[PDB]
C-alpha cells in the first residue's frame, strides 16, 4: 500500500521465494534462481554464439547463456526441432502457453515448472517477463495474492483499526495527485471534524 | 473529471427539467463535446495534434450512438475481439460490467498499437531483476585516447559562404549562411577544446578552470554546455553527440562545397537531411520563400505536398526539393499511400517537398496530416505533411495510433 | 457627508447607477440604428459622441445580441426562412459606415470610439457568418449559446441588474465600473476560447 | 541574437506606429495642401496614400536599430521581397 505499483512484483516475488524456502516438499532451486538473477553477466565470445533460425542475436545469446543449466543443455536442438516454435514466439501472450523444452528425470512440481517457464520467458520474450513473474507468484502464493492491490484503497477500515493515534498517516503522491480530497471525504463520511 | 461530471450534471438538468427519461438525441452532445474539448480537458492541451486526438476521442465516445446495443467502446483489442457498450440503465450494472473486464489489457484498448509497451515492459522487467539482485592516472590516458579518437573522427575544415549582391536575394543562401556560420563556429570551438584536453592529458599545458570543468564533464560522459547549441534529446551521451556532430559537419561541408562551385542552381538541387540541419523549420520556410520568389507568389497561398520516391537520386522540378532521413512511425509508405504498420519505424528513402498554389478545395476525406517532429521526444514540430490513407484504412485510427514523421 | 469615506462611497455608488441609467438610454437610442436597413452617418456619429465609449460598445453588443436572439427565435420551426442575413446585413452596413468614418479626420476620443466599434462589429460579423454557415436555427443551440450574449431587461426595478451577460453556462451582471477609454483587443479564436 | 524579438509585442508596436505615422503623414499633407493653393478632400488623400511606405517606415523605425551590422542588408532584402518596389527614406532631423 505504500509502494509504487512497479515494485509490487518485486516484493511479491521475494515473498514467493521466502515461502518456497519454507516448503518441505520443494527443492531449493538455487541454480535456477541464481541464473535468473545473474545470467546476463556470463561472459561469452562472439564466435561461441551460433545463429539459430528464427531467433535474433539477442535471443540466441540468451539461449546460449541459459543452456548452461543441466535442464536446458539441448535447448538449441529442441527449438530447432520444433517448427511451430515461431508461432509461440510471436504469440500475443506466450507466457500462457510456454512449451516444454527442459529435460526432467522426474515430473517436477508446478512451482519448479513455473521457474522453468519463467527462465524460458526471460530468454525468449523478455517483454513478457513481468506477466510470467506474476503467474509465478500465483503458483506460490495464490492467484488472489495481488488482487487487493487492484481495487481502490479502503481508507475507512485502515484508519479506523490498523492505524494507531500515535502513527501518522503519511500520504505520498506522485506529482499531479493529491490525497487531501480523500481525507476530507473520509472525515465527512465519519461525521468527524477535521 | 470533477469538472466534466459537473458539466454533465448542469447540462442534463438544463435539458431535462426533472423528467424521468429523455431521448438520447435530446442529450446536448455538442455542448459536452465542445466544453470537454476546449475548457475541461482541452485546456491543458497546448499542441494542435493532441487537441486533434482529444477531438477524435470525444467525437467517438460522446454521441447518441453510444446508447445502442452495438456500440463498441474499443475495437481491435487483440485483432479479433472488441469491447461492448454495456446495455445497463443503472449504476450497479455498469459497475458490474467494469468489474467483469478481462484482466489482460493491451494498448489496443487505448487505440494504440499493441507493440507500444514492448520497450516499457522489457525495461520494467530488467529493472525488477536489478532490484531483486540489489537487495540480495588511468583516467588521463583514457581521456587522451578518447579525445584523440574524437579529433580524428571530427572533420577539420568548414569555410563560410561567400556573400554576393544576388546571393542575398536567395532564401536558400540566406539560410545556409546561418547554417555554415554556426557549424564553423561550433567546429572551431570543439576542436580547440579537444586539442586543449589532449595537450593537458600529455602534461604539456597547465589545467585551468575551464579545462578543469570540461575534463570533469568529459570523464563522466556529460555533453559540455559550451558545445550544446542545437536542439538534441535530453538524455544523450557525449559519444552520440560527437558522432551526430561529425555527420552534421560532413553534411555542411558538402553543402558549402556545392554552393561554392556553380552558384544557387545546385543549391536548389542539393539533397539535405532535416535531422542534420540545426534549424530545419528555417530550411522549410526558406524553400517556401524560394518557390514564392521564383513564381512571384505569396507564402500563405503556397501549400506543401510530399512525394516519397521509390529510390534516391530522382530528378526534381523547379518547385520541389529533396530531403532524406525522414522516418515514419507506426505506418508504412507505399506508392505515396500510408498503411497502418506494426513496426516501430520505417525509413523513408527520399521525399520531395513540392510547393503549389492553394486551390481552396477541401481535402478528400481520406487525407491525413502528419506532424514532422525533430526527434523521438516529439517536443519540436518542424512542419506538417499530407498523405492519403490506404484503400481500407481510417484517418481516425491514424490519429489514435500516434503516427508521425521524425527528422532523425 | 463631510467624511471622506462616506462621500467617496456615495460617489462610487452614484457612478455605478449613473452608468446603468446612461446604458439604458444608450440602448433605447441605438435600437433605432439596429433592426434597420440604412443608417444615417450623422445621427450615428451623434449617438457615438453622446455616450461613453464602454457604453457605446456595450450598447452595440446588446443590440446585436438581441437581434440575433429574435432572428433565431423566429426560425424555431426549422423550416422557416433565414432572417440572420438581414442581421448580418445590418452589421455590414454599420461596419461600412464605421469604415467610412475612420477614413477621414476625427477627434481623438471619437476616433478611439470608432476603432472600438469597428473591432466589436468585425467580431460580430464573423460570429454571424459562422452562425449562417453552420445553419443554426435554434436559440438553444450550442453554436449560439457558446457565444457571449448580452440581454437588457428595461422592466427591472434595479438598474444595476438590468444587463445580464451569458456565455453558454454562466450568468454575469455588469459591474458598471467606469473603465474610461480602454484599449480593446481583437477577438481572435484564442480570445474566444479564453 | 539574444536581443532579437519578433513576437506579438513587436508586431503590435509596429502596427500602432504605423497608425501614428499614417496620421502624421495625413496631417503633413493636409498642411502642405492648405499652404500651397486651396484644395483638400479626404477621399482623394486616402486614395493617394502610400500605406506600404508607412508600414516600411514603422518597421525600419522599430526593427532596424536592434539589428547587427550584417542583418541590415538581410532585413532590407526581405523588405524588398515581401514589399516590392517600396523604399524607406529615413527622416533627416536637421535641428536635432
Ligand atoms: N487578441 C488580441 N488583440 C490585440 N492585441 C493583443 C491580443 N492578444 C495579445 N495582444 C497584444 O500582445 C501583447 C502581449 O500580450 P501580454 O498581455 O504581454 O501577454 P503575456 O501576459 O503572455 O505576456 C500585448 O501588448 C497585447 O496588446
Amino acid at each position: 500500500r505504500g509502494m509504487l505499483h512497479q515494485d509490487h512484483i518485486t516484493f511479491a516475488m521475494l515473498l514467493a521465494r521466502i515461502k518456497l524456502k519454507g516448503t518441505v516438499g520443494e527443492p531449493t532451486y538455487d541454480a535456477e534462481f541464481q541464473h535468473f538473477l545473474r545470467g546476463n553477466e556470463i561472459v561469452l565470445s562472439a564466435g561461441s554464439t551460433p545463429r539459430i533460425q528464427g531467433l535474433t542475436v539477442e535471443q540466441a545469446e540468451a539461449v546460449v547463456r541459459l543452456s548452461c543449466l543441466p535442464a536446458f543443455k539441448d535447448l538449441i536442438a529442441k527449438v530447432q526441432a520444433d517448427e511451430q516454435f515461431g508461432i509461440w514466439l510471436d504469440s500475443s501472450s506466450p507466457e500462457q502457453t510456454v512449451p516444454y523444452l527442459w529435460s526432467e528425470e522426474t515430473p517436477a512440481t508446478p512451482i519448479g515448472q513455473a521457474i522453468h517457464r519463467l527462465l524460458l520467458i526471460q530468454a525468449f520474450r523478455p517483454d513478457r517477463l513481468l506477466a510470467m513473474a506474476h503467474m509465478f507468484v500465483s503458483t506460490n502464493l495464490g492467484e488472489s495474492f495481488m488482487s487487493i492491490m487492484e481495487q481502490p484503497l479502503d481508507l475507512t477500515h485502515i484508519v479506523g483499526t490498523e492505524v494507531k493515534p500515535n502513527t501518522p498517516v503519511l500520504m505520498c503522491s506522485v506529482p499531479g495527485y493529491d490525497a487531501s480530497g480523500h481525507v476530507e471525504d473520509l472525515a465527512a463520511e465519519q461525521n468527524t471534524q477535521i | 473529471l470533477r469538472s466534466a461530471c459537473d458539466t454533465v450534471d448542469t447540462w442534463l438538468d438544463d435539458t431535462a427539467k426533472g423528467r424521468q427519461n429523455i431521448s438520447p438525441d435530446k442529450i446536448p452532445w455538442s455542448a459536452l463535446k465542445t466544453l470537454m474539448a476546449q475548457s475541461i480537458y482541452g485546456g491543458r492541451v497546448d499542441n494542435e495534434f493532441d487537441q486533434r486526438l482529444l477531438n477524435t476521442f470525444l467525437e467517438r465516445l460522446f454521441t447518441t450512438r453510444s446508447f445502442d446495443s452495438e456500440f463498441k467502446l474499443a475495437c481491435k483489442v487483440d485483432g479479433h475481439k472488441d469491447i461492448q457498450m454495456p446495455d445497463g440503465i443503472r449504476r450497479e450494472e455498469f459497475v458490474q460490467w467494469v468489474e467483469l473486464l478481462p484482466d489482460t489489457q493491451t494498448p489496443s484498448w487505448l487505440g494504440l498499437p499493441n507493440n507500444a509497451e514492448r520497450v516499457l515492459l522489457t525495461t520494467q522487467g530488467v529493472d525488477m531483476i536489478s532490484k531483486m539482485l540489489k537487495m540480495q592516472p588511468a583516467w588521463m590516458r583514457t581521456l587522451h585516447t578518447t579525445a584523440s579518437n574524437w579529433l580524428h573522427l571530427i572533420p577539420q575544415t568548414l569555410s563560410h559562404l561567400k556573400r554576393t549582391v544576388e546571393n542575398i536575394k536567395d532564401p536558400l543562401f540566406r539560410f545556409f549562411e546561418r547554417e555554415v556560420k554556426m557549424g564553423a563556429k561550433l567546429l572551431q570551438d570543439v576542436r580547440q577544446d579537444l586539442a586543449d584536453v589532449v595537450q593537458v592529458c600529455e602534461g604539456k599545458k597547465k589545467q585551468t578552470n575551464y579545462l578543469r570543468t570540461l575534463i570533469n564533464e568529459l570523464v563522466k560522459g556529460i555533453l559540455p554546455r559550451s558545445w550544446s547549441h542545437y536542439t538534441v534529446p535530453a538524455g544523450m551521451t557525449v559519444i552520440q553527440w560527437v558522432s551526430d556532430f561529425s555527420e552534421r559537419i560532413k553534411q555542411l561541408q558538402n553543402i558549402s562545397l556545392a554552393a561554392a562551385s556553380g552558384g544557387a542552381k545546385e543549391l536548389k538541387n542539393i539533397h539535405v537531411c532535416l535531422g542534420g540541419l540545426f534549424v530545419p523549420e528555417a530550411y522549410i520556410t526558406a524553400t517556401r520563400q524560394y518557390v514564392a520568389q521564383a513564381n512571384s507568389w505569396s507564402l500563405e497561398e503556397l501549400c506543401l505536398e510530399v512525394n516519397v520516391t521509390t529510390s534516391q537520386g530522382a530528378t526534381l522540378d523547379a518547385c520541389s526539393f529533396g530531403v532524406t532521413g525522414l522516418k515514419l512511425q507506426g505506418a508504412t509508405c507505399n506508392n505515396n499511400k500510408l498503411s497502418l504498420s506494426n513496426a516501430i519505424s520505417t525509413a523513408l528513402p527520399l521525399t520531395q517537398l513540392r510547393w503549389v498554389k492553394q486551390t481552396n478545395t477541401e481535402k478528400k476525406a481520406s487525407v491525413v496530416t502528419l506532424p514532422v517532429y525533430l526527434n523521438f521526444t516529439r517536443a519540436d514540430l518542424i512542419f506538417t505533411v499530407d498523405f492519403e490513407i490506404a484503400t481500407k484504412e481510417d484517418p481516425r485510427s491514424f490519429y489514435e495510433r500516434g503516427v508521425a514523421v521524425l527528422c532523425t | 457627508h463631510p467624511k471622506i469615506n462616506e462621500w467617496l462611497t456615495l460617489v462610487e455608488k452614484e457612478m455605478r447607477v449613473t452608468l446603468a441609467k446612461l446604458l439604458a438610454e444608450s440602448v433605447t437610442e441605438v435600437e433605432i440604428f439596429g433592426k434597420a436597413t440604412s443608417i444615417d452617418p450623422n445621427t450615428y456619429i451623434t449617438w457615438i459622441d453622446k455616450y461613453q465609449a464602454q457604453l457605446v460598445v456595450l450598447s452595440a453588443q446588446i443590440a446585436w445580441s438581441e437581434n440575433v436572439e429574435t432572428a433565431l427565435s423566429s426560425m424555431g420551426g426549422g423550416g422557416d426562412a433565414a432572417p440572420l442575413h438581414s442581421v448580418l446585413s445590418n452589421v455590414e452596413v454599420t461596419l461600412n459606415v464605421l469604415a467610412d468614418s475612420v477614413l477621414m479626420e476625427q477627434p481623438p476620443l471619437r476616433r478611439r470610439k470608432l476603432e472600438h466599434l469597428i473591432t466589436e462589429l468585425v467580431h460580430q460579423r464573423d460570429v454571424t457568418r459562422s452562425l449562417i454557415k453552420s445553419k443554426i436555427d435554434n436559440a438553444k443551440s450550442f453554436e449560439w449559446l457558446s457565444q457571449m450574449r448580452f440581454y437588457f431587461d428595461p422592466k427591472q426595478t434595479d438598474v444595476l441588474q438590468q444587463l445580464s451577460i451569458q456565455m453558454a453556462n454562466a450568468k454575469f451582471n455588469y459591474g458598471f465600473e467606469y473603465l474610461g477609454v480602454q484599449d480593446k483587443l481583437v477577438q481572435t479564436p484564442l480570445t474566444d476560447r479564453c | 541574437q539574444s536581443h532579437y524579438d519578433f513576437g506579438l509585442r513587436a508586431l503590435k508596436s509596429v502596427l500602432v506606429s504605423a497608425g501614428n505615422v499614417k496620421r502624421e503623414r495625413i496631417q503633413k499633407i493636409k498642411r502642405e495642401k492648405e499652404e500651397r493653393g486651396e484644395a483638400v478632400d479626404e477621399g482623394e488623400i486616402a486614395e493617394n496614400l502610400p500605406e506600404q511606405e508607412i508600414l516600411i517606415q514603422s518597421v525600419c523605425e522599430t526593427m532596424v536599430p536592434k539589428l547587427v551590422a550584417e542583418d541590415i542588408p538581410l532585413l532590407f532584402s526581405l523588405l524588398s521581397d515581401v514589399f516590392p518596389g517600396v523604399q524607406y527614406h529615413r527622416g533627416e532631423m536637421t535641428a536635432l
